[PDB]
């Protein structure tokens, strides 16, 4: 059966780690919503085709660039994540993560993913951002970067709806 | 706040802070338990039949860079996880302090910096193994006997294990301070103790810059056959500009490959990469001249030189000819050489 390594990457603030528990785990959220999120593999049907989706989650290493490349080897799919309602995470796609990835992995598929859709209408968030002259990341903007960095699809999801959720795995395992 | 209000908070703080006491108890016996499979399902089983391992294709040289000292890293998680487990005993309650542990460990996780340091070597090899049925077929069933399935992560997800478990105490440990109020026991330590993580993972991703820095300059000196003088990284950094040029010292065009570091111009003969050293300059004594295209002298041995320029050692007061293949490649090295000498000039103050 067709393996496929597929790597998580952007800010701390994008929930990189709830989207892969989300996508994982029956009855999300739940009480709480664990830190860690284990090396995960799993049988997915895409197409007619049973492959073996393996997940890697890389929170916490979003300070130290020298750890970070030590898990983009041999990496089928990347999923180069932004939060919809964190104008900051977006432009860190662009100044930070594709160039890092396209360094290491110069030929691997790039699905860009604006997470924490469910928050892009929500009143109090829209506020606070407004509050910082700021406001959410719309799906034309989305599209223009997606453009921009050469991504094979721009997806928009939400974790805590599951809005859009599996359809970004089906599109990654698609993409390899 | 009133006091309403402030116990409703209350209760929610304590109620989430036993949340991440549990999952730092929870993946911290999950993480030594992943240690303990490496250790067992390999480590151990090659122990106890080299020669088995060997005949398969499995060097003594190979189970070093491939695991490293994962055995090290395994007896200190022992030792944290007993800590731990006596914090929070006989179940973790909220009042439970875990800051002081990871102050005492601090010290204790500079066993992380050479595995880390390490690591990319180790998941090269693991591919190129890999290429070698007998290795690949053992490596499987060592898997397999470890108790993993077919379709578990593979080995390399769980090598890689220890980068992202240190990473993880610097989110576990914000999460647990945002949960532990100034009034609770554990407030100090636990402030005291992210910063601590914070440092042990700082240290290990600089020491890893500085490994591959020195790393660099070692790998390209062991391609060069009869090298002469001191090592690279006795008197260098980096390497600055490496090509192919043509040499000309009174006698025959010979085909030459140029390396410039900071402080030093080595040339070398291609083998028919591997290297055979020729000679190497201190850039202090050396200096560089223009040639004008078109013409010739006794260091050129007659021959027309074109995109070219003359170096000098001037401790050895010897000449030779170098010809790059256009004026864009000569052009390069010339404002390399300058860029090194300035460079090394400013550092002098």
């Amino acid at each position: 059966m067709q393996a496929i390594k597929c790597v998580v990457v952007g800010d701390v603030a994008v929930g990189k780690t709830c989207l892969l528990i989300s996508y994982t785990t029956n009855a999300f959220p739940g009480e709480y919503i664990p830190t860690v999120f284990d090396n995960y593999s799993a049988n997915v049907m895409v197409d007619g085709k049973p492959v073996n989706l393996g997940l890697w989650d890389t929170a916490g290493q979003e300070d130290y660039d020298r750890l970070r490349p030590l898990s983009y080897p041999q990496t089928d799919v990347f999923l180069i994540c932004f939060s919809l309602v964190s104008p900051a995470s977006f432009e860190n796609v662009r100044a930070k993560w594709y160039p890092e990835v396209r360094h290491h992995c110069p030929n691997t598929p790039i699905i860009l993913v604006g997470t924490k859709l469910d928050l892009r209408d929500d009143k109090d968030t829209i506020e606070k951002l407004k509050e910082k002259k700021l406001t959410p990341i719309t799906y034309p903007q989305g599209l223009a970067m997606a453009k921009e960095i050469g991504a094979v699809k721009y997806l928009e999801c939400s974790a805590l709806t599951q809005r859009g959720l599996k359809t970004v795995f089906d599109e990654a395992i698609r993409a390899v | 706040p009133g006091p309403c209000a402030a116990a409703r908070e209350s209760e929610r703080q304590l109620r989430l802070r036993l949340c991440v006491l549990n999952e730092i108890l929870g993946t911290e016996r999950d993480y030594v338990g992943t240690l303990r499979f490496l250790q067992s399902a390999f480590l151990h089983r090659i122990r106890q039949n080299v020669a088995d391992s060997v005949e398969k294709g499995l060097t003594e040289e190979n189970v070093k860079v491939l695991f490293s000292n994962i055995e090290d890293i395994l007896e200190v998680h022992k030792d944290f996880l007993a800590a731990l487990e006596y914090c929070l005993h006989p179940e973790p309650q909220s009042q439970h302090e875990l800051g002081n542990v990871f102050l005492k460990f601090k010290d204790k996780f500079c066993v992380y910096e050479e595995y880390c340091s390490n690591h990319e070597k180790a998941l090269r090899l693991l591919v190129e193994l890999n290429k070698i049925p007998t290795v690949r077929a053992f490596l499987l069933s060592c898997m397999l006997l470890g108790g993993r399935k077919t379709t578990d992560i593979p080995l390399e997800g769980y090598l890689l294990s220890p980068i992202q478990r240190i990473c993880k105490y610097p989110l576990l440990l914000k999460e647990l301070a945002k949960r532990t109020p100034g009034k609770h026991p554990d407030h100090p330590a636990v402030q005291s103790a992210l910063q601590a993580m914070k440092t042990v993972c700082s240290n290990i991703n600089e020491t890893k810059r500085q490994m591959e820095k020195l790393e660099a300059l070692e790998q390209l000196q062991s391609h060069i056959e009869g090298w002469e003088g001191s090592n690279l990284t006795d008197i260098c950094t980096q390497l600055l500009l490496q090509g192919t040029l043509l040499k000309i010292s009174a006698g025959n065009i010979q085909e030459r490959a140029f390396f410039l570091f900071d402080n030093l111009l080595v040339y070398c003969k291609r083998k028919s990469s591997l290297y055979i050293f020729r000679g190497r300059i201190n850039t202090e004594v050396m200096e560089v001249e223009n040639v004008e295209d078109g013409t010739a002298d006794y260091h050129s041995n007659g021959y027309t030189v074109t995109n070219g320029w003359k170096i000098h050692n001037t401790a050895k007061n010897k000449w030779f000819v170098c010809m790059a293949k256009t004026a864009e490649e000569k052009q390069k090295w010339l404002d390399a050489i300058i860029r090194e000498r300035e460079q090394r000039e400013s550092l002098k103050l």
